[PDB]
Order: structure tokens, then C-alpha cells, then sequence
């Protein structure tokens, strides 16, 4: 967790070693006062909110990508299909 | 309702109106459901059905 706004990353890989692989993620944030266009993930972050439901975790705990997709509860009705719904 | 899947609520009724349905045409069809109700005195063309 870093303190700045620049952060550097390198990747020393020798001849006889060019297999290795990583795939980091940064994400930018703020320490809370959390206030409007901010989410507040608990954990010393206010991040933006287009960070939110963005289908990849940002935050440590996944607080971004919860409570999204509640989609419609459903029964019967749409089991009416090429199965079931011919019986 | 939850010890029945609404697969099965369905189909005991759909069952329910199905059964009724043939019993009703399956007496029409057979003879020996046509009978008099009036055994009292004897026939005068009163041969009668129930369903
Ligand atoms: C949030 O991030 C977007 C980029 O995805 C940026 O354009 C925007 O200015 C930021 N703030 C708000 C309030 O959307």
C-alpha cells in the first residue's frame, strides 16, 4: 500500500528465466473523509465510484462487488421452457 | 404450500380438471351407468343418468 501518487514497478528476469509471469492491479484512492463520488471500502479507502460493481475486485475484501446483481426472483413462470414447459 | 414443488401444485390440478373431464365423457359412453331413478313403480321411459 503505497504512500505516493507515483509508484514504479519493475520486472528482472534473467535469460534462463523468461517464463515468469505477474498481473498486478492498482487502484487509486483516498483516506476517509468519505464523501460524495467516494464508496468507502473499510479499510482506509475511499475509492471512486465508477470502481463499483466494475466486475473486478478492487478493494481487499470485495465491499465494490456486493450488493450487485439482485436480478428478480423467479419460479414456476420462467420454467416454462423447451423442457418443462412442454410437459 | 412448501412440501409441494409448484411443479406438482400444478399438476394435481391440471390432474383434478383432467380426471373430471374423462369420467364425465367415459359415463356418457358406457351403457350401464343409464338407469331409472324411480324403482319405486316400474318403467316408463324415466332411464336416467347422474353425471
Ligand atoms: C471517476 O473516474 C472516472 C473514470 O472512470 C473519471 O472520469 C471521473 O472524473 C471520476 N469521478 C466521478 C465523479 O465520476
Amino acid at each position: 500500500m503505497l504512500k505516493t501518487g507515483v509508484g514504479v514497478i519493475r520486472m528482472w528476469a534473467d535469460e534462463g528465466s523468461r517464463l515468469s509471469r505477474f498481473r498486478m492491479l492498482f487502484t487509486s484512492f483516498v483516506e476517509p473523509p468519505c464523501t460524495s463520488s467516494t464508496f468507502f471500502c473499510h479499510s482506509n479507502m475511499c475509492i471512486n465510484n465508477s470502481l463499483v460493481c466494475n466486475g473486478v475486485q478492487n478493494c481487499a475484501y470485495p465491499w465494490d462487488e456486493n450488493h450487485c446483481k439482485e436480478k428478480k426472483k423467479a419460479g414456476l413462470f420462467e420454467q416454462i421452457t423447451k423442457t418443462h414447459g412442454t410437459i | 404450500l412448501n412440501p409441494l414443488s409448484p411443479d406438482i401444485w400444478m399438476y394435481v390440478l391440471l390432474a383434478c380438471l383432467g380426471v373430471s373431464c374423462v369420467l364425465f365423457v367415459i359415463a356418457r359412453f358406457s351403457p350401464y351407468e343409464w338407469y331409472n331413478p324411480h324403482p319405486c313403480n316400474p318403467d316408463s321411459d324415466v332411464v336416467e343418468n347422474n353425471f
